[PDB]
């Protein structure tokens, strides 16, 4: 998951 | 189940995806917290940490809850470990799911849309059985316990401790947005 | 199982009776095995039955119990210290936990056991459990310590004895021989022959 | 086994079992949890005793951890409907809907003995909501009309607000008799005389 | 379970009785727990008993049940309305289902409730299951339809009511308090004193 | 089915379940395993009999495996309380608490039939000990309470030391009825 | 299940019955399915009671058993021995094991069977288990085979037999068509 | 037992369709089959962020959150999730079809759709006032799977309300003549 | 416990399951009932054969009591949409969804061997319906359509009048290998 | 299910599972209940990581209940058989034969999280003590020595007198780290 | 229940193991838990094994059982007895019954203990079952008797101590601290 | 329950 | 119970 | 059964 | 059980 | 059982 | 299932 | 099974 | 967990 | 362990 996680 | 090919610089290497995943630092907690799926995350925290100890770590939490210590034994590490361990929900983050899910680094405490969180007081099922004193010792311990899973709620979510000490009396569902809004977790990720 | 019939020859009447029918109206009383509701409501009922034919005559309550429920107990406790007939108490076999309560709870001076019965006294236990949420098992571990204090306090009164004696020997089980239960003023007299 | 006793009519003898026998002195007995049997025998008790005599007081013995709400509220809208004040006394203890048909006595004449403890809660339910959301719907709404029409009729019974019921049903709430007088729960506590 | 024995004065003669039967004689009949055949025949058998005692006076049908078997149902359906003497109904603790239909069919003006009954109306249910060939299913499907469409037909002229109201308040269940079901037609009159 | 019986009167004819019938002789039975409940019924039987003569016999008739020591001991301070002298005979078998009462009987008339098997042996527990150190300490200590009080009763009931009963009943001890007469449990064995 | 009432005109008056008990009073004893301290000392009470009413007339003791309780077939045993009347023996159905001991221990001359009636006879077996220490088992072992040695004894002064021909022919399961077991000496006559 | 297939490299057969972008949901929606969607899911993306991802869905339904975990990582990705109905599509999984990116839902001839309201298996116990929290979380999820079907479907709400009251059974042709699916994929 | 044997390709000696090496010759097969798991595995297979050639006839060997229909849907479905003809072949039974799934085969290709048993007849449930009559109903008239829609799509499998298949198809009807292909159900018998 | 991971090195490469990539680091678990198999297994790793160097630290990980009181002793004697100090880390919980393998480590180096937990108590049984008074006495002896030795080898374990470990042990006692360290049963507190 | 994985260096090569497979080849052999015919036969197997690497070399044998089947350890003691190799023998956590047996079957003088050991002695149990014939019972306890009388004859050797002490110590359950089983005899030396 | 059932 | 009840 | 049992 | 109970 | 028990 | 499913 | 399947 | 375990 | 086992 990015961004921002990742 | 299933297994997935990384080429990386050194040489091409079939691993299973969880192990992949973990590969770009995505530890999972799935399903209950039990002494050994707590333990797993703790020793890929630490595992991650020894890789590098400055890059965040991202920390994805499905679970309805179980048991505390097991829980508080994740807490601790990441609260130990140098790297940042952000923290994102997806599914549902109950009990000690959501107590772990709002013990990310703050400002990197993540939640998509549609998950669901849920807070509440300890509870024990099975019973207290036997002699009154032991009865009175175990009584003890749970509301010792439920003080100290208030206080650090509270201060996880910036609330005052009568707000938590109200809001856990019995099981709080909450959408993404009112745990955002409770100060639960930082940002909703949309796309 | 075949209680035995038995026959009471009156004047007006002969009359068949099961045994146990037959001693109630000697103004005998049992409580054994395991105190329930039911099995204690009983008594009761038997204890207000021998009020109303005689308030004055002695009434014998026969108790070989292992104790049972403490509410379905204080319940023939409070009936027994309500009644205007003195409730001699008499241990054969055992009288344990509310049987013991109940033993000592009879008319003092009236207070009887078998040479070879056997009484023992503790705290209280539950057995099932303790569920579910924190605030629950909080007002139920108070609600257990209160009948723990007030069963110590009362015993300690039948027995003439200091709260803190009761609070140290009933802190895990405690079993008493019959003359171990008269010196420690939980009957007083031990039948002889 | 219950006991059976003598009573001398005119012409006849007759043996009575024990219960039977007090029934006879305008004693009824709820005794263990109220189902709708239990609640019927009741029910039944109370229209003979009106029968016999609209006018003498009827004594409604109850020792029992509560049980069906519909089954309760049969005794309940029996109690208030017969002419005969229904008094109520608490042996033992009175639970829930034990303590509900308590409260529910003549007031003035509700009782409990020293050692009776009375507990009061909100509705619990055992077995399950099952299963289409609709359906759940409808049975939590019908579940909160009965904790709200119970701790209103409770307010009533004790002369306090509903939203002191509400504040003390919302979990177990043990009460000593003393306090359980002091709530309005009971009228008097009983020891001699 | 302990039925209580109770006795009448006749022309000098006295007789022994189970509660039950006493009430029996004053033609109460009572439909307690979920009905079944067996429950349903013994009163089918005392209404037809009371007729043929007097087949003008009155009876009185008390009602406290959650219901049960369709059939059952239908066959003390069938005898209070063949019956010559009106069969007044009343319901104490509840009427659901089978029990409250039976309780709606009461002869009209003589239906009653107690002020805290519970009634509860819905479509029919299987539990247990359909299983089976395809063809077997259908012929079931079609049977349980057809006892759908009777029961709400039968119910909504017990009601002096439009069809469409009964099928659009039975498709869930749907509780009524006293006053919300004799506002719907199902009763006549609630009893207070 | 307990077969009825017309007893012979001096007041005219009754009925009686047989057992009642025997009763009327004041025969008493101990037949089957020793609980609370089987042995108050003989408690109960034992004081009716003296009061309907405080003086003549009564015939305890016991074949019996045992069972609770406590239900045991109320039928023994029973009979030693009662004026009545009471009579022991052992038909089938009389095993450990069965024994115990048999060998109680009043001295010269404890009876046993040919064919009949006595056994004595140390208390056993089922079920278990559990569970606190303390607990269980508390209650080892009182099962050789009991095991050394019961057998200074035998000792006494058969005329021998406290340390043969100790030696014989160690293991399971089966008796003859010849034996057991030897051994001074019963007095004489019936032809 | 329900037993049949049965009326009894006896000069003058009127009694009712239940079946078994009309049988009783013409003597008649039933031991029918397995032997336990209960249907034994049930049994017991009813030969007793026959003597008293007539201690010299015959007892008619009719056995349908496939047997059972060893130390409770032994408590009717005795009692037939020990009474004054003749304790004749029928067998109706079957007769095996204890059902056979007891059938030929009927008085001499007076031990009857039905035609079609079988008997079996055969060695103390063990069900359940003897579990424990070599000497708990060892010791139940002795007691088993002194119980073997008494039971061929008795049986073969019962037949009029040698020991060596009870001990050879009760070694496994001896079933005996009627004229078999006459033919034996375990029964007198056919009826 | 999972046959091997042959690509130098052997795999099991699920992985080497994997490796086409192919991902399964099959039975019933759990914690551990829905993760494991996800997992695969980003994995895809990470491979190529801007090819297309087929996600074939043979499923009874199961946990909602569970299912909702898979949702918001559908809509989450770069990649456009198609959706495919082979065998059956119900509840949940009927949902998680119906969410696939428009102009990209398929089913197959014979494929079966169901949707119904939210239900419980199992029961509501304890307190009135526990079993009223659970009771509004319950109307709450049937509130939000009805606003967001409608979304799917591009149908007014009370569309949904009605049509999910109890259980609706739609053949292919019906499911995409709701709205539900986009094409019926004969061969 | 399956046997490992050696397949020799080229530069090859490759271990194989002996199930994984039957596929390599496209042969697939259906064994035990039919659930979700063991029809998409099915499926899996078909479109991995399809992807290795397009056009080679692929090989279904079928020896199955039947199971789910919807999860037997999937398999017809899959076997219908690819480009390859699916041959099926009875070995042992094919009954219910079994049958229905053999009759399915690409028509000429259809296979007995000479004891196959088929066996076609009606839906069932097993278990019950439950609770209400609004539901019931509901699921009854699903249970009707897949009645009518197997029935229909069987008689056009073996080329019948569909008052046939509803005549054949009441209760169960055993046929052997021959009086299947005498009812259009499989085109050879080897 | 556990991760593979990757050691990189001077050795290339390899696959490890990630329990035994910290074993590599000299970390070992014990997590959930003592067995005899767990303990073995720990048993095992102290030795081998002895054998690769006798004088570095290991580093003994404690997340347990505790269980088998024989089982624990093995590793106890093992922690102060080998050369290397063995430092021990409560993370979660170390109650009953966890909390005493955590006071055993070696002292300056024993350590918890901030939130774990710790509970000492005397012993416990469970299924019971059953069969002869004989056999009851000799199982309550043993536990009682059991009892001894603990108390006695805690009270060393935490220099602390015997009779505080004796009361303090009685019943179920519950620390925090903070209330832990204070009784001398760990050195420090990890924040 | 995972069983970690170490790696052993060597001359050409790096080899992985399972940890208990790496102890096999210093010559530990583990007996732990219940004494079965699988778990007595796979101790007889790595015996075995190891006398053929190395005749001469020591085997260790590290025990932490119960004990269990009689004929199963029956089957690893003449094994010990057997080989070449002296089976040293160490008691970890508990050595009972069958489990004592072995232990006192160590090479004398390479009979061990660790310090909080214990071991337990008691006679031969049968659980619960038996079913049959008087002729059966007399049978099955006549070889239980035997059993009995042979392993009070092997221990008092073992031991070498006075059969009649045996017997009299084995009577009932027997607990014996690492001290008591070295001044029964049971065991050389306790290691600290 | 009179008046009026009876 | 008496007085009162009764 | 006479004669002669009875 | 007299004297004294009764 | 008499002689002598009755 | 291509196209376009694949 | 050929022919002709393979 | 360093310093200092490791 | 060794000292001397090894
Ligand atoms: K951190
Ligand atoms: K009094
Ligand atoms: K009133
Ligand atoms: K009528
Ligand atoms: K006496
Ligand atoms: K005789
Ligand atoms: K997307
Ligand atoms: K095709
Ligand atoms: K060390
Ligand atoms: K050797």
């Amino acid at each position: 998951f990015s961004p921002a996680a990742p | 189940v299933p297994t997935v090919i990384e080429q990386s610089g050194r040489g091409e290497r079939a691993f299973d995806i969880y192990s992949r995943l973990l590969k770009e630092r995505i530890v999972f907690l799935v399903g209950p917290v039990t002494d050994e799926s707590a333990n797993l995350v703790v020793a890929q925290l630490l595992f991650l940490e020894s890789e590098n100890p400055d890059k965040d770590i991202f920390f994805y939490i499905n679970s309805p809850g179980g048991s505390v210590t097991a829980g508080m034994s994740i807490y601790d590490t990441m609260n130990f470990i140098k790297p940042d361990v952000s923290t994102l929900c997806l599914g549902q983050a109950a009990s000690m799911g959501a107590f772990l899910l709002s013990a990310g680094e703050k400002g990197k405490r993540f939640a998509l849309p549609n998950s669901r969180i849920m807070i509440h007081q300890p509870l024990i099922s099975g019973g207290l059985g036997g002699q009154a004193s032991d009865i009175e010792i175990h009584a003890r311990e749970l509301l010792k316990i439920k003080e100290k899973l208030n206080r650090l709620m509270a201060k996880h979510c910036d609330r005052d401790l009568a707000d938590l000490e109200r809001d856990t009396d019995r099981d709080n569902f909450m959408s993404a947005e009112e745990a955002k809004e409770y100060g639960l977790i930082d940002q909703i990720l949309e796309n």
